[PDB]
């Protein structure tokens, strides 16, 4: 039965990582289009007058 | 005194006060331990990986 | 997971593959990040450099321009933004491009820019006279060049100003 | 009209092709080359008055001096058609006699 | 295999002057690529036969 103990805590800590990993790929999807708006005001505003 | 671990260990300059048994930092990290035979303020860091 | 133990080990084995996927999101990530600094930076294809002697006409860059003195090799500013902000199995990767070149960029940027105007981001840079590009970008905005060639003293002066102001905002 | 929205340098056209699951374009765009140094001023005074330009740049290949547009070489013998008058030439940073 | 520096590019110094300009005297005419994805397979899946 610790087989089960150590079920326990697998699954518990399966799904934690499971749901930081969901959040960080949120979150970096975010700053990629922050990144992508930087990229063409610099383009745009530094290279030329708009 | 039946705490298992494993890493390296090392003198530390860490000031305790006579009633503690063992320190820490954050997060469940034990640091810090004091032998029984000595009463030596020791240290633990973990083995290095990557 | 396991934290170095066979049985656990043993145990997540039999989980299928969940961690590989796992991995490769965060490989992802990664590669994203450092596609999206070089692709807001890296935008010229050589380093310019600016003279080493500085009249634009009344125009003070200095406080943008870097300063040898520095190991840094950054700006006041620069540094103004720098000095104002502030192991269980994880571990954190550098950036592909270091402080230095970042600078390095910018500072090519910011010649180019302060040299031969526009004309550096479709060809070969053209050197202008700093006074005569400025009187292109009111032309632009739809101001006669006139009035810049009539009140550049007053233009400069304000603009250094602004500059100080700036400065002291941030 | 936006610079490097759609190929590097000055835009003029660009063609659509499909693809399996997306677009490819095809931009044709404009670059100069073979350029030369020249010197400038940016103003000319004349009869105690100060003559701009309607459009382009003052140039000279060691005398007589032209205008010319911006961004190709062609200069032109300097007349009161494409100047204009704006004020005397005393105040003017640059101004040359001519 | 040999580990280097990255080299950030060429280097020039443009030779800037308060009376000298440069000005074309010829052109070229270029003709670039860009390829966009705009869509991926629709796929369907049911629950109990899965
Ligand atoms: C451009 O602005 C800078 C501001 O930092 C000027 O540098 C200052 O100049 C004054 C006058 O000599 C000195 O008292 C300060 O100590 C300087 N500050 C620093 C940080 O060096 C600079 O002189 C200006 N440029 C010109 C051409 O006047
Ligand atoms: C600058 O260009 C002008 C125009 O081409 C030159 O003037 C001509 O020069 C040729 C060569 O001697 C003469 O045959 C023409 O009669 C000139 N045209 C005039 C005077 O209207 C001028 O020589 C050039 N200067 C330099 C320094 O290259
Ligand atoms: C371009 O810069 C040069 C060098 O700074 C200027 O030449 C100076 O002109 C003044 C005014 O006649 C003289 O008193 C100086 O002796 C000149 N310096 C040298 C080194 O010869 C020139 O006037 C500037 N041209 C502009 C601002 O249009
Ligand atoms: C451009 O021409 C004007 C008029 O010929 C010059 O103005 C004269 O300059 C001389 C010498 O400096 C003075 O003695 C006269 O008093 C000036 N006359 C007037 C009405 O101002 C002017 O100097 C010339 N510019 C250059 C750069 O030589
Ligand atoms: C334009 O004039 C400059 C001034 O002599 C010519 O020389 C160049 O000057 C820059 C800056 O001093 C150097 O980086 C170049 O290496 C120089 N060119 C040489 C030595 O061949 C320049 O060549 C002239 N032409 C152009 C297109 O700039
Ligand atoms: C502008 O550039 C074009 C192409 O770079 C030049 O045409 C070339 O001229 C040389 C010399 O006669 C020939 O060997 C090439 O075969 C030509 N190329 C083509 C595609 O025709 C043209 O002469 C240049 N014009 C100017 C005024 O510089
Ligand atoms: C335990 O015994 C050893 C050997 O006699 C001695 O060196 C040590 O000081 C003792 N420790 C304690 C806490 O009594």
């Amino acid at each position: 039965e610790a087989e089960v103990q150590i079920d326990r805590l697998i699954t518990g800590r399966l799904q934690s990582l499971q749901t930081y990993v969901t959040q960080q790929l949120i979150r970096a999807a975010e700053i990629r289009a922050s990144a992508n708006l930087a990229a063409t005001k610099m383009s745009e505003c530094v290279l030329g007058q708009s | 005194n039946g705490l298992t671990g494993t890493g390296v260990l090392t003198e530390s300059n860490k000031k305790f006060l006579p009633f503690q048994q063992f320190g820490r930092d954050i997060a469940d990290t034990t640091d810090a331990v004091r032998d029984p035979q000595t009463l030596e303020i020791l240290d633990i860091t973990p083995c290095s990986f990557g | 997971i396991c934290g170095d133990s066979t049985e656990c080990s043993n145990l997540l084995l039999q989980y299928g593959s969940f961690c590989t996927q796992l991995n490769r999101a965060l490989t992802g990530i990664a590669v994203e990040q450092d596609k999206n600094t070089q692709e807001v930076f890296a935008q010229v294809k050589q380093i310019y450099k600016t003279p080493p002697i500085k009249d634009f006409g009344g125009f003070n860059f200095s406080q943008i321009l870097p300063d040898p003195s520095k190991p840094s090799k950054r700006s006041f500013i620069e540094d103004l933004l720098f000095n104002k902000v502030t192991f269980n199995g994880l571990t954190v990767l550098p950036p592909l491009l270091t402080d230095e070149m970042i600078a390095q960029y910018t500072s090519a940027l910011l010649a180019g820019t302060i040299t031969s105007g526009w004309t550096f981001g479709a060809g070969a840079a053209l050197q202008i006279p700093f006074a005569m590009q400025m009187a292109y970008r009111f032309n632009g905005i739809g101001v006669t060049q006139n009035v810049l060639y009539e009140n550049q003293k007053l233009i400069a002066n304000q603009f250094n100003s602004a500059i100080g102001k700036i400065q002291d905002s941030l | 009209k936006r610079v490097d929205f759609c190929g590097k340098g000055y835009h003029l056209m660009s063609f659509p092709q499909s693809a399996p699951h997306g677009v490819v374009f095809l931009h044709v765009t404009y670059v100069p080359a073979h350029e030369k140094n020249f010197t400038t001023a940016p103003a000319i005074c004349h009869d105690g008055k100060a003559h701009f330009p309607r459009e382009g740049v003052f140039v000279s290949n060691g005398t007589d001096w032209f205008v010319t547009q911006r961004n190709f070489y062609e200069p032109q013998i300097i007349t009161t058609d494409n100047t204009f008058v704006s004020g005397n030439c005393d105040v003017v940073i640059g101004i040359v006699n001519n | 295999i040999i580990a280097y520096t990255m080299s950030l590019g060429a280097e020039n110094s443009v030779a800037y002057s308060n009376n000298s300009i440069a000005i074309p005297t010829n052109f070229t005419i270029s003709v670039t690529t860009e390829i966009l994805p705009v869509s991926m397979t629709k796929t369907s899946v049911d629950c109990t036969m899965y």
